[PDB]
């Protein structure tokens, strides 16, 4: 799924 | 935190006020004013070849700046550099990347 | 899986090391590398990749130029976008520009994007023995900043996806002294550690070494 490490 | 955003913020530690207190006489050869005592409030970090400093430096009274110093990485030799600076800002206002 | 692995050695596979300066794009060297590598791991073509490109265009797949992104994202904008183009015709310059990408110049494109499960180091050695060097991004600390040499080690970081800052890729892997290790290309320039390279300690996750890895697969 979305890799857990970008955000922002 | 993404892998590359500023951190989160942190109150100002006794290091950055004194990357802001050697970085003091910049401001001032680019804005050419003079400033009375600078107070370092809160910073974030950066990541790059070396580390960028956000800092909120309470430079007059019931008013802040926010200052932006590059500094090198310890094998590249050099001192602190301010990047760049945001005049007028409010005590409350978030440090953002620039 | 062998107890050793150089991508560097196996050929022509790795290109020159190199820096971002001031500017937060090391997600984008963490990028161009696992597919310049791939690129040449399938055509023996060498070629370096404009990271300006992901800087001023990779928004739509939330990365933040010189404030941020991620490697897996990066890639997808590669697939979506129909590729990225070299340097010299999109030249790095690490600031915030406005996106000059331009079809006809792509040179290299991307099929395919292998996420390595959260948390799994040895999914990232698997896909580094067998396939391609990844991309990961650990937990940088100014402790990190002095290292010059030998396999770096670290208390004072802690794992979880939080604290993860600083995208690098991962090109091979081994152990000295009975100490397994990663070896890590870096986006600072041949001055730095091992000329741009350093060596990290394997099998614990160190510093959240395997939060957040993955590797492109090239449509050639
Ligand atoms: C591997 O990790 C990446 C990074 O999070 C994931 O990327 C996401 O991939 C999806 C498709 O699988 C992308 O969706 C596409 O969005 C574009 C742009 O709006 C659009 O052209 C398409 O209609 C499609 O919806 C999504 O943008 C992308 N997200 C990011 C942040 O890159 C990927 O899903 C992960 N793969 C696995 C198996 O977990």
């Amino acid at each position: 799924e979305p890799q857990n490490c970008s955000a922002t | 935190m993404i892998p590359g955003g500023l951190s989160e913020a942190k109150p100002a530690t006794p290091e950055i006020q004194e990357i802001v207190d050697k970085v003091k006489p910049q401001l001032e050869e680019k804005t050419n004013e003079t400033y009375g005592k600078l107070e370092a409030v809160q910073y974030k970090t950066q990541v790059v070849a070396g580390t960028n400093y956000y800092i909120k430096v309470r430079a007059g009274d019931n008013k802040y700046m926010h200052l932006k110093v590059f500094k090198s990485l310890p094998g590249q030799n050099e001192d602190l550099v301010l990047t760049g600076y945001q005049v007028d800002k409010n005590k409350d206002d978030e440090l953002t990347g620039f | 899986y062998p107890p050793s692995m150089d991508w560097r050695k196996k050929g022509n596979f790795v290109s020159p090391v190199k820096n971002q300066g001031s500017c937060g794009s090391c997600w984008t060297f963490s990028t161009t590398g696992a597919l310049e590598s791939a690129v040449a791991i399938a055509t023996g073509k060498m070629l370096s990749l404009a990271e300006q490109q992901l800087v001023d265009c990779a928004q739509n797949f939330n990365n933040h130029g010189c404030q941020g992104g991620l490697p897996s994202q990066a890639f997808e904008y590669i697939r979506y976008n129909k590729g990225i183009m070299g340097e010299d015709t999109y030249p790095y310059k690490g600031q915030d520009d406005h996106c000059k990408f331009q079809p006809d110049k792509a040179i290299a494109f991307v099929k395919d994007v292998a996420n390595i499960t959260m948390n799994d180091e040895e999914a990232m050695v698997e896909a580094v023995a067998l396939y391609n060097p990844v991309s990961f991004a650990f937990e940088v600390t100014n402790d990190f900043l002095m290292y010059r040499k030998g396999i770096y080690s670290s208390t004072s970081c802690h794992k979880t996806p939080d604290k993860v800052n600083h995208a690098v890729l991962a090109v091979g892997y081994g152990e000295e002294n009975g100490i397994p290790y990663w070896i890590v290309k870096n986006s600072w320039g041949p001055q730095w550690g091992m000329n741009g390279y350093f060596l990290i300690e394997r099998g614990k996750n160190m510093c959240g070494l395997a939060a957040c890895a993955s590797y492109p697969i090239p449509l050639v």
